[PDB]
């Protein structure tokens, strides 16, 4: 689910 | 027994035998007019419709008063506004066959129809038009009795005009205004009826009625200039005049074309109407000359 | 319940509920409820289902509740039998089993049960948990829809609950007092201070309401703003309710609207309008008002929506309502600053697919061209440029406006005439043929050598035509009569046969006024003579003037304009006062 | 206020009867139906209707009708809304509200209808809250009911309820703390048959996924803050802190969650991405025709589209249309007109296109226009408003939850005109 | 007489379909859908006795239907019958179907139409009410039954 997201 | 039975399916079937059995021996089926009657109350539309062709069938000069009685109080207590409809075509077809054959009493014959005006929202606003028009025109007995029901149809047409749809409840609008204009003879307070008429809502009603409006409107002014000039009194035919002269501008600017024409020509002829008066010229035989050419 | 007589399943339903067993009893109450659901009659189970209104199970305690709410007004008595179970649950320690209970017991409408209702309003005022004081109002508005004759004690008991300071139960109970006692201006003149701070924490749709309340009575207590200065408390309304512009829930955003609208100087209201154009993202349906809303007050405010113009454009997408809203606010909007991109969009617009919207933007350019006229002769050359086009509707709703056009300009434009001459042919919608032919009344004198050709055929078709045609005919046989009746007049008496016996009893008023009036005759007098300049006048041109603009005295964001008619329950606006009453009462 | 609500599918049935003041008779939905006849189609109908002595409010949304009835005087926007958010909540509880959805749970919606509306009065709206009254319908919940005997209803009342912030439940705990942000953006734009920007604008809105435990104050912030205008805000944040400091100060509840929509102001040109080759041909009274349209893309911004779909109403005079498309798939409807053309994927190597003869009807005369060119389209990692994210920082709770941000665009009201 | 038998649910998916009179495919699913339009609008309270369609040739034929829950039940018969008696029929064509699945539900006419069907050729041939004697026709569907069974 985390894939994708990207880093904040 | 079967109509008797609950089941609606052969409730019909046995409806549709005594229709048959109509066509031929109606001198016994009229003895079940109570049941058809209470047969109205089920909920199978068809089945009604059915009941209603069994009463057509079952109407004469004897049973048309309180067939037509028991069919106000259903209309009045059914809900639908096609099934009120196919009601409504359904009495105005019996009352009708034949010429209104079966209809002796006119007059309670147009106090049912100035009640059925009432039915608000039916789409055959036009055809209880027409058969105000045919009623009142064929019966020149009841004439006055309609002239004055019509008219408070007029005082109505208030709240008559919450509905301007075609063919519907205005339609009442333009069968009282033509009979109240052609029969003004009749009239006993005859100015409210102008004032009435003279009422900003009519700039809110459809085109063909606001025509309707302002043609036996000027018939109207005809009759009463005609009823102050043979009485003298002038100042009321100058009073009448400047009635004419401030209500046409309002008429003029509507948005159908025809009753804008009509308006304004009939504002010029309010003019030189108020320019012959004033030199005392008795202008009112003239103008209702325009009227008595016609009388059906 | 399975596949068998339905008679059979309701006395096993009456077994079900019967038994000692849970599973079973829940079973019953869902197959009750979904017989609740499709409108079957479950009313003969009213006993059975009655006897378990007592339950330690809570889901069929709500079950239950679901059916004594649904049937309770047609078994008076045996729905008398649940009320000393609400009773005991009214005293429970757990406070959400109270509101249950609250609700249940002022939903039953059974008359008998009317004393011990009000008790229980009573005795609920102070519960000292706040969610059974919201429950609280709206059972004191439920008392008052079951019973008028409570009214003084109800507000009385109102005037208790709206000192609370618990913003959860302020709306709800100004919500009561709209629905009890909308004239009771008197109560709240203490309140409106706390209810302007604690605005901004009321839930939203008890936002909804307050705001409308503040509005009825603002526009009572205060004096139009349009030297004047603003009363503090005017401006603690207006500032605290300044922030909410920018909230998700769109109703509350019309509610700050029509705050603004009503309430807000006329120099400061302009920043409603970016709110009320973001509105216009939203879904189809609340667009139908918001533009609804937008076009009311377009046709006061020019200026308030003039930097947006872009936004309200046309796009196929949209239904015909859509359309057709969308096109009366480009009417509105425009002017002489724009009108060139506004009738170019215009003539895209003209070749739509929606026959209907192509009718309704003629008429807009109609419209607007009688706005401007430094743009008619343009106007008229597109417009009758259209008149190329093969559809029927178009070309008469063209007809229409050309006509309309010729009303407000009666120029030299002959050749527009003999074209419409030329299409009659062709044409064939009834309000066009007469337009057409009227149109040739008014300028017969300037193409006399066509208009006797026109008549005859008109003559022709006489029987066939509309009763509308039938009377332009009338007034063009009585026109041309009046012209030139050495050529025209046998024509004009056959027409005049026609008529006398045509069953419209308004043509046939109209033929014997003609008759008498044109025709030489016995008391041919003075009027008679007049008649040349009778059917000659000059007519003033018609205004088209938007229907807008009928909606000044209902207010904007009610139902009743929406509506255009005086909905049921609505509250006139009060014009501002004179003077304001004493600034003290609002201490 | 609101007295029933039925709901009623476009065929004509009546489904779902609810009733809250009094019984109101079914004979009241021959209006719609009629309403509905006279329409052009099912998209026409008025959202208020009157009848003799009811008023009827209509949404129309995921093919099904909501009509509810009213007697007295209430704000249109209140019903429309409380009506959207009925349909709202049944898609959160069964994914979407369709006719089979309601059917096959005609329990569980009868008892969330009777708890959200109470004698026309909104009693429960908040997402987390109705959560927490009634569970949703999970199938191990069920298996366990029938277990235990345990109950779908609760009997407590939620502490978020009573609490100073009452979007949100009290006492949320889950191992696995997360939190994720969703910046959707759509393109609203009108191009010509010149290819000339009529008028667009840029739709954004930000959605939240929020799986934080305890009490935490999640604070949003962005890089260009100046491009935002018109910001709207849900109750959830602190307005005065947006207007003083400029930052998205707040407490998220639990769930998914819309937190914020924007609009880009018209100062700054709408980036287009996409543009097309178009060309239709419409002899006169001829039985056929030419169709050729090249989609292109035009500021892609060193991104790919994909995605891609288009939709043309095709005129009366259409009988049927020879095209072959150079990838995805051509489908044409003949019963109502209708040009689909599945695109998906643009190749900077071949610019997918359509072009072929059109089957038109012999003797019927060439349309006065051509129909519009819609289409859709979606680029993920790029967002054309060019808003970023500053920061997401969090204070009540000691965790470091995981932190993520995405950016996708989403073809807004995209129509072409030709 | 009976031309054709047509059972369906609430959304017009066929349940079983029996044709009698000469039809070809097409022709059959129009008639399908036709008779769906026809009958699934009506009400409940609607007679049971509706007019044939057109598809089938002419209106004077007759649709015999009734429904519960999302089932139609219709027989389609021509002009001469009995309406009431296809229905007396059709009840105890039903009562049979129970008889035989032991509470028969929809369940069966996805799975077991293919017995509903051999029960349905035991009542109706060709148009040709074989059976009115209910005992007699599950007493015969039983003996079909004893014969799959022994061999």
């Amino acid at each position: 689910s985390h894939a994708g997201y990207q880093t904040i | 027994i079967l109509i008797e039975d609950s089941d609606q399916n052969l409730k019909y079937l046995g409806l549709l035998a005594m229709s048959k059995i109509l066509k031929t021996h109606p001198k016994s089926v009229q003895s079940h007019k109570d049941l058809i009657l209470q047969c109205l109350d089920d909920k199978d539309e068809s089945i009604r419709l059915r009941a209603l062709d069994l009463l057509y069938g079952m109407v004469s000069k004897k049973n048309l008063m309180e067939i037509v009685k028991k069919l106000m109080t259903h209309v009045d207590k059914a809900e639908g506004t096609t099934y009120r409809d196919e009601l409504l075509t359904k009495i105005i077809d019996i009352c009708s066959q034949s010429n209104y054959q079966y209809i002796t009493n006119f007059e309670w014959y147009i106090s049912i129809l100035v009640e059925l005006t009432r039915l608000e929202g039916t789409r055959h606003g036009h055809l209880i038009a027409a058969q105000m028009l045919d009623v009142a025109i064929r019966v020149k007995a009841i004439r006055k009795f309609a002239v004055s029901q019509m008219s408070a149809l007029l005082d109505s047409a208030h709240l008559l005009a919450s509905s301007t749809q075609r063919n519907g409840i205005c339609e009442v609008l333009y069968a009282a205004a033509w009979i109240c204009g052609e029969f003004s003879e009749h009239l006993q307070e005859p100015h409210h009826t102008l004032e009435a008429m003279l009422r900003p809502r009519v700039t809110t009603l459809p085109g063909h009625i606001q025509a309707v409006y302002v043609q036996n409107v000027v018939k109207l002014y005809a009759s009463i200039l005609q009823q102050k000039e043979q009485a003298g009194e002038a100042e009321g035919a100058q009073a009448v005049t400047q009635l004419m002269v401030d209500r046409l501008p309002q008429f003029v600017q509507s948005a159908d074309l025809e009753v804008q024409e009509r308006a304004s020509c009939i504002l010029q002829l309010v003019k030189h109407i108020q320019k012959l008066q004033a030199k005392d010229v008795p202008v009112a035989e003239e103008v209702s000359a325009l009227f008595a050419g016609e009388l059906n | 319940g399975l596949f068998s007589s339905d008679l059979k399943k309701n006395e096993d339903l009456k077994q079900m509920l019967e038994s000692n067993k849970d599973s079973a009893k829940l079973d019953a109450m869902k197959r009750i409820v979904g017989m609740i659901a499709k409108g079957k009659n479950a009313s003969e189970l009213f006993p059975a289902v009655v006897k378990n209104v007592a339950s330690k199970n809570i889901e069929i305690k709500k079950l239950v509740y679901v059916y004594l709410v649904r049937y309770a007004e047609e078994q008076q008595d045996l729905a008398l039998l649940s009320i000393s179970t609400f009773q005991r649950a009214l005293k429970d320690p757990n406070q959400l089993i109270r509101a249950s209970a609250l609700r249940v017991l002022s939903s039953i409408r059974v008359p008998i049960i009317v004393p011990i209702m009000m008790l229980a309003i009573k005795e609920a005022s102070a519960d000292l948990s706040p969610y059974v004081r919201k429950n609280a109002a709206h059972a004191i508005q439920k008392l008052y829809s079951l019973d008028p004759e409570q009214k003084e004690m109800l507000i009385e008991v109102i005037e208790k609950l709206l000192k609370d300071k618990s913003t959860l139960v302020a709306g709800s109970v100004v919500m009561a007092f709209e629905e009890v006692c909308p004239d009771r201006i008197d109560l709240i003149h203490k309140n409106y201070r706390k209810l302007c701070n604690l605005l901004v924490d009321v839930e939203e749709w008890g936002q909804v309401v307050i705001i409308h309340m503040l509005t009825r009575y603002a526009r009572t207590q205060f004096v139009s703003p349009w030297p004047y200065t603003m009363d503090p408390d005017h401006r603690l309304l207006i500032r605290n309710t300044k922030p909410l512009l920018q909230s998700r829930n769109a109703a509350v955003v019309m509610a700050v609207a029509q705050l603004y609208w009503h309430i807000s100087p006329k120099s400061e209201a302009g920043i409603i309008s970016k709110s009320l154009v973001r509105l216009l993202r939203s879904n189809r349906e609340v667009q139908y008002i918001v533009l609804q809303n937008i076009a009311t007050m377009s046709i006061q405010r020019k200026g308030m929506f003039e930097p947006y113009l872009k936004s309200f454009y046309v796009r196929s997408t949209d239904p015909t309502m859509i359309k057709t809203l969308k096109l009366e606010i480009l009417t509105n909007l425009a002017n002489e600053a724009n009108i060139s991109t506004l009738l170019r969009e215009f003539q895209t617009y003209v070749k739509s697919q929606d026959k209907q919207f192509a009718a309704a933007t003629i008429q807009t350019i109609g419209r607007c061209a009688t706005n401007i006229l430094e743009v008619t002769d343009t106007c008229l050359n597109g417009l009758v440029c259209l008149l190329s086009n093969r559809d029927e509707i178009v070309v008469a709703e063209s007809v229409v406006v050309i006509k309309k056009l010729l009303q407000m300009q009666p120029a030299q434009h002959g050749e527009i005439i003999k074209h419409m001459a030329k299409l009659l042919d062709s044409i064939t919608v009834p309000v066009a043929r007469a337009s057409i032919l009227w149109l040739i009344g008014e300028n017969c004198e300037r193409v006399p050598k066509i208009a006797p050709d026109v008549l005859r055929k008109m003559a022709k078709s006489f029987t066939s035509e509309d009763d509308l045609v039938k009377l332009q005919i009338l007034n063009l046989g009585a026109k041309l009569y009046l012209t030139n009746s050495k050529q025209t007049k046998l024509l004009t008496q056959y027409i005049l046969n026609l008529g006398k016996y045509d069953q419209n009893y308004d043509i046939r008023d109209r033929t014997r006024f003609i008759r008498q009036l044109i025709v030489p005759n016995v008391k041919s007098g003075a009027l008679s003579k007049y008649a040349k300049k009778i059917f000659l006048a000059q007519k003033p041109a018609p205004l088209l003037e938007s229907p807008f603009k009928d909606r000044d005295h209902f207010q904007l964001g009610t139902l009743s304009h929406t509506l255009n008619i005086k909905a049921t329950g609505y509250l006139e606006l009060s014009n501002w006062p004179e003077v304001a009453p004493d600034p003290s009462v609002r201490n | 206020m609101i007295h029933s609500l039925f709901l009623i599918n476009c065929s004509g049935d009546i489904f779902l009867e609810k009733h809250w003041k009094s019984v109101v008779s079914q004979s009241v939905c021959d209006y719609f139906f009629e309403a509905q006849e006279k329409a052009a189609d099912v998209e026409n109908v008025p959202p208020v209707i009157s009848t003799p002595h009811h008023y009827l409010i209509s949404i129309y949304r995921d093919k099904l009708f909501f009509v509810s009835v009213i007697q007295t005087e209430v704000p249109p926007l209140f019903v429309i809304e409380f009506l959207h958010r009925v349909a709202d909540t049944f898609q959160d509880y069964f994914g979407e509200c369709s006719e089979a959805a309601i059917k096959d749970n005609v329990v569980i919606v009868y008892e969330l209808l009777e708890e959200m509306l109470d004698n026309g009065f909104p009693l429960a709206t908040e997402s987390n809250i109705l959560k927490e009254l009634i569970k949703p319908p999970t199938i191990l919940r069920s298996v366990v009911n029938s277990i235990t005997g345990s109950s779908n209803v609760g009997d407590t009342l939620p502490t978020g309820q009573l609490s100073n912030i009452p979007w949100r439940r009290a006492g949320v705990k889950y191992t696995n703390n997360e939190a994720y942000f969703d910046v959707v953006e759509e393109i609203d734009a009108i191009i010509d048959k010149s290819g000339s920007t009529v008028f667009a604008e840029i739709q954004g809105v930000i959605d939240a996924c929020i799986k934080l435990s305890g009490m935490p104050d999640l604070s949003l912030s962005f890089m260009n803050p100046r491009l935002l205008d018109d910001v709207s805000f849900h109750p959830c944040i602190r307005f005065k802190r947006w207007e003083s400091e400029r930052v998205l100060s707040f407490i998220p509840p639990d769930g998914n969650f819309r937190l914020i929509s924007y609009r880009v102001s018209s100062q700054n040109l709408v980036a287009i991405p996409v543009y097309v080759k178009h060309s239709i041909s419409f002899k006169e009274n001829s039985s056929c025709g030419r169709f050729d349209i090249t989609i292109g893309p035009k500021q892609n911004m060193g991104k790919t589209i994909e995605g891609i779909t288009v939709t043309v109403h095709m005129p009366k005079v259409v009988l049927n249309m020879n095209l072959t498309p150079t990838q995805g798939s051509y489908t044409f409807d003949p019963v109502t007109k209708v040009l689909t053309w599945d695109v998906g994927k643009i190749t900077p190597q071949k610019l997918p296109s359509l072009k072929g003869l059109v089957n038109l009807q012999s003797g019927a005369p060439k349309p006065e226009e051509n129909p519009s060119l819609n289409i859709q389209f979606k680029i993920q990692q790029l967002a054309i408003s060019g808003l970023k994210v500053n920061r997401l920082d969090m204070y009540g709770e000691k965790y470091k939850p995981f932190k993520g941000v995405k950016y996708v665009t989403k073809a807004g009201k995209f129509q072409v005109r030709t | 007489m009976i031309k054709a038998i047509l059972i369906f649910n609430n959304h017009g998916k066929p349940r079983l379909s029996k044709f009698y009179q000469p039809y070809s495919e097409d022709t059959q699913q129009q008639i399908i859908r036709e008779t769906f339009h026809l009958v699934s609008k009506r009400d409940e309270n609607v007679c049971n006795f509706l007019e044939g369609g057109l598809l089938i040739g002419g209106s004077d034929n007759k649709l015999i239907y009734r429904h519960y829950a999302t089932l139609y039940f219709v027989f389609c018969v021509d002009s001469s019958e009995s309406e009431l008696g296809i229905l007396d029929l059709i009840q105890v064509f039903v009562e049979t179907l129970d008889k035989c699945f032991e509470n028969v539900c929809e369940l069966d006419l996805i799975f077991h139409v293919d017995k509903v069907h051999n029960i349905l050729a035991e009542m109706v041939m060709g148009g040709m009410v074989l059976e009115t004697n209910m005992n007699e026709i599950v007493t015969q569907i039983d003996a079909q039954n004893k014969l799959e069974k022994s061999e």
